[PDB]
């Protein structure tokens, strides 16, 4: 996650006029990796408040 | 009153400026060098196997096809390599290295003298002159003492 | 100033002694332009002139004090450059108003 | 170091180029070269009818605009 | 994942002329860096629902 942020900061610090350019990716990136996170979040409590 | 009656060049035209390229494909066996003072040069787009500067980073060396990267040169010496296997060293005073992907370098700068016009004995004095002008307590004579010294290290490093 | 415009005399030849300008931005200026001619593509858009966009981002690389070096210090050799052919040029153009003063 | 000093990157590279010419032997070469270090120039500026120095930029290297 | 998509940015922001040949290979990364994830939670899930 952060690492694709800084990169969205290091790369628009290097580039300005780009950073309206490289800011999607950068959300997409975002999203997919705290997709697992939630995929992991999920297990975690569908293992509990189901399971007996 | 007449309309215009003069109409000026642009000096920058009457250079010849290389154009980059992207996606050539293709890799120069031998870069072309082009070293100037002043206003002068002493190599003009020679053939050449491989150089390589100082910087503040530290000291580089270049070959053919490498990136495009532009740089300050940090005073001190600049070797060439030649094709046939000798090399030659110039001691320079800053300027500031364009290099080329196509293969083309322009090292400009203020100075550019062989060592060979260089001698141990007169520089031994100027060393003692600039550490004990970087020990006086004095903006004005402490900066100065630290460039000369900063020039004049890699020459007693180097002559050795 | 916002633009200088350096006017000189440039040898042609021993009886071409002709007129010539470097017309300098100003850093702030200068930057800006670097930067949104880096960003979009490489396309000249005046004959005789040379595309440089790589140029243009290796300077991005490039930190910002020495950047303000690298400006001071091209500026410093076209003022050079113009004051040597101004030279030469004044030496030139001496000896053809001589003779005909002769 | 001399970057908050006040003194700009030319006159560094000035006083790198006085020092080499210095260092370097006796030879026509230090002869072409002492002529590229040397300091005679000057400003002046036309008062109503007299000249006058602007003695506020310095050719003497050590010193510093202000 | 984000380590590809944050490089793109860098890239992009050094030569972003080349920025449409690069983003192929970003993507390709990413179909691929994600899936082992996918392979990583799927034993999770295959593990748990039909195991007894």
């Amino acid at each position: 996650v952060a690492m694709c942020f800084s990169s969205y900061m290091l790369a628009a610090a290097r580039q300005p006029n780009m950073s309206a350019k490289l800011l999607p990716y950068c959300i997409l990136g975002f999203a997919l990796s705290e997709a697992l996170a939630l995929f992991t979040l999920l297990i975690a409590l569908l293992e509990l408040f189901v399971f007996s | 009153q007449d309309p215009r009656k003069f109409f000026p060049d642009n000096g920058f035209r009457f250079f010849d400026g290389p154009e980059d390229s992207f996606g050539d494909g293709n890799i120069p066996a031998q870069i072309i060098l082009t070293l100037t003072r002043q206003d002068e040069f002493i190599l003009k787009q020679e053939p050449v196997a491989a150089i390589t500067i100082r910087t503040n980073e530290g000291e580089m060396g270049v070959l053919a096809g490498h990136e495009y990267t532009v740089q300050q040169l940090a005073p001190g010496i600049l070797e060439v390599e030649y094709e046939g296997g000798k090399k030659d060293q110039y001691v320079i005073s800053g300027g500031f290295a364009h290099v080329n992907d196509t293969g083309v370098v322009d090292i400009n700068t203020v100075e550019a003298v062989p060592l060979e016009e260089i001698d141990h004995e007169k520089l031994a004095k100027a060393l003692e002159e600039a550490r004990a002008k970087s020990q006086s307590p004095d903006e004005a004579v402490r900066i100065q003492g630290e460039i000369a010294l900063e020039i004049f290290e890699p020459l007693e490093a180097a002559l050795h | 100033w916002d633009r200088a415009q350096i006017v000189y005399n440039r040898y042609h030849g021993a009886a071409s002694q002709k007129l010539a300008i470097f017309n300098l931005p100003k850093f702030e200026d200068w930057k800006q332009k670097l930067e949104e001619d880096s960003a979009g593509d490489g396309k000249i858009e005046e004959d005789g002139l040379l595309q440089s966009l790589p140029m243009k981002t290796a300077l991005g690389e490039l930190e910002e004090t020495a950047v303000e070096d690298f400006y001071n210090f091209h500026s410093c050799l076209a003022v050079l450059n113009a004051v040597s052919e101004n030279e030469l040029s004044e030496y030139a153009a001496r000896i053809v108003a001589v003779e005909n003063q002769l | 170091s001399w970057r908050d000093a006040g003194i700009s990157y030319l006159r560094y590279l000035s006083i790198v180029t006085r020092c080499i010419h210095e260092v370097q032997k006796e030879g026509p070469l230090l002869t072409k070269n002492v002529r590229f270090s040397t300091i005679g120039w000057k400003s002046l500026y036309l008062d109503h009818g007299a000249t006058k120095e602007y003695t506020a930029i310095p050719a003497e290297l050590e010193k510093i605009p202000e």
